[PDB]
RNA sequence: AGGAGGUAAAAUUCU
RNA sequence: CUUACCACUUUGUGAUUCAUGACUGGGGUGAAGUCGUAACAAGGUAACCGUAGGGGAACCUGCGGUUGGAUCACCUCC
RNA sequence: GGCCGCAAGGUUAAAACUCAAAUGAAUUGACGGGGGCCCGCACAAGCGGUGGAGCAUGUGGUUUAAUUCGAUGCAACGCGA
């Protein structure tokens, strides 16, 4: 429009949507497990999904994913979170990782371990 | 007469009181109270029906809970019928004994838990009060229609009364240990 | 060959 | 010793702002539940906008406005 | 929140939250309780039938130790036989 619109109200610009309040915008933070749901995935898709509600740190309520077959925690669980999504199941925003001070890794995982905090089998 | 609505009004209110018993019955105290899976909905291999048609549901401590079973070819079977229910169990497959720990009261829970339960104590007593009010409708009304004397009256509308106190009784002290189980 | 006026009533649904 | 300045603190009374609240209002989302069928074909009462009054619910009804509206074959007369 | 209204409400005008769509015009079909035109024992016009009855035969269900398997709107059911 009006250079003399412009200069009198100038270019707006879109800021931060972040998708993930890992508040200090943190690489991951550390919290409780409120509780360990299992809920439904969206439409397409048909499971039971593993999850958990988590307090964590800095006062933020949330709710995070746990991959990989076979995971093990409860209440006491304080696990470590990082930034993440589900496809499925939309309530997502979060996922836990594996082998962080306290959740424990996969059981007999090889491939693609890095992911699931597993320790080689001998090499 | 006043006869057959006094033992009408007296099984709907002491049958009202078990359901209270019933429906404290779901929740998750610190205690390992098998009743908890005792009323869980489970498919295995043909139909529905909870899993008392399977396994014995007994304990390991005040904090954990042991799942002796017969037939090992549905231990993943259950434990997802258990471990999506709900409840927030997440069963260790340690073998045998499917191990269904018992979270601690997280403080946040000997209390908002505490508050479901005496309120679902509430409206049990709400129920109860409200036999009693019909009770005596029937009372009042077969009184209007000189069937009865103001005597036959007021000792059946009281008596009647006699029963709602006493039942309360029953929910209010089955509440109160209930209580117990947290406080 | 224009205009005019009158000609179908109601009747749902499909992991 | 006193006088002036003045920090801390005090009383009243407004303002402003963040967190919190029984309960409650809608909103979002979630394969296979319950009602009816409002809309899209003329959607079987054209739809829709503003407004107002009704109603389990989609909605219905009046007042104006918009086309972002489907149909001219058969008849009797001219 | 401000301003305006007797009210109904009007004006300025966000946020968390959620999705990988939402939207426009045109295309080809398919549909319409849209319209035009036209066919077929489709109606209409007629003749004799099934549906009732007994029996033959097939099928569903029920039964059974078994009642072998298949065919299921038109286009399965005197069909594979
Ligand atoms: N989803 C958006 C909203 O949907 C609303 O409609 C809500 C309900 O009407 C609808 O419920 C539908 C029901 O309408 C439909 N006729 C039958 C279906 N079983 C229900 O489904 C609902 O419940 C099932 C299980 O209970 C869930 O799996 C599913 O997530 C949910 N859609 O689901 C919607 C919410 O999930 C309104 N259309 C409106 O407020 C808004 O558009
Ligand atoms: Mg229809
Ligand atoms: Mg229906
Ligand atoms: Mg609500
Ligand atoms: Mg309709
Ligand atoms: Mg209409
Ligand atoms: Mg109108
Ligand atoms: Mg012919
Ligand atoms: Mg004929
Ligand atoms: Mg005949």
């Amino acid at each position: 429009a009006t250079v003399n619109q412009l200069v009198r109200k100038p270019r707006a610009r879109k800021v931060a949507k972040s998708n993930v309040p890992a508040l200090e915008a943190c690489p991951q933070k550390r919290g409780v497990c409120t509780r360990v749901y299992t809920t439904t995935p969206k439409k397409p898709n048909s499971a039971l999904r593993k999850v958990c509600r988590v307090r964590l740190t800095n006062g933020f309520e949330v709710t995070s994913y746990i991959g990989g077959e076979g995971h093990n925690l409860q209440e006491h669980s304080v696990i470590l979170i990082r930034g993440g999504r589900v496809k499925d199941l939309p309530g997502v925003r979060y996922h836990t990782v594996r082998g962080a001070l306290d959740c424990s890794g996969v059981k007999d995982r090889k491939q693609a371990r890095s992911k699931y905090g597993v320790k080689r089998p001998k090499a | 007469m006043i006869s057959d609505i006094r033992k009408d009004a007296e099984v709907r209110m002491d049958k009202c009181v078990e359901a209270f018993k019933t429906q404290i019955s779901k929740i998750r105290t610190g205690r390992a109270s098998p009743s908890l899976l005792d009323g869980i909905v489970v498919e295995y291999y043909g139909t529905p029906t909870p899993l008392r048609q399977l396994a014995s549901v007994t304990v390991e401590d005040s904090r954990t809970l042991k799942i002796n079973v017969f037939d090992r070819s549905m231990s993943p079977a259950v434990e997802k019928a258990i471990m999506a229910s709900d409840l927030g169990l997440n069963p260790n497959s340690a073998g045998s004994d499917i191990r269904v720990p018992l979270p601690p009261l997280t403080e946040e829970r000997r209390k908002d838990l505490t508050k479901i339960v005496r309120g679902e104590a509430e409206q049990a007593r709400v129920a109860v009060r409200n036999v009693r009010r019909d009770a005596n409708d029937k009372v009042k009304a077969l009184l209007k229609d000189k069937e009865i004397s103001e005597d036959d009256d007021r000792r059946s509308q009281d008596d009647v009364q006699k029963l709602t106190d006493a039942a309360i009784k029953k929910i209010e002290a089955a509440l109160a240990d209930k209580e117990a189980e947290l406080m």
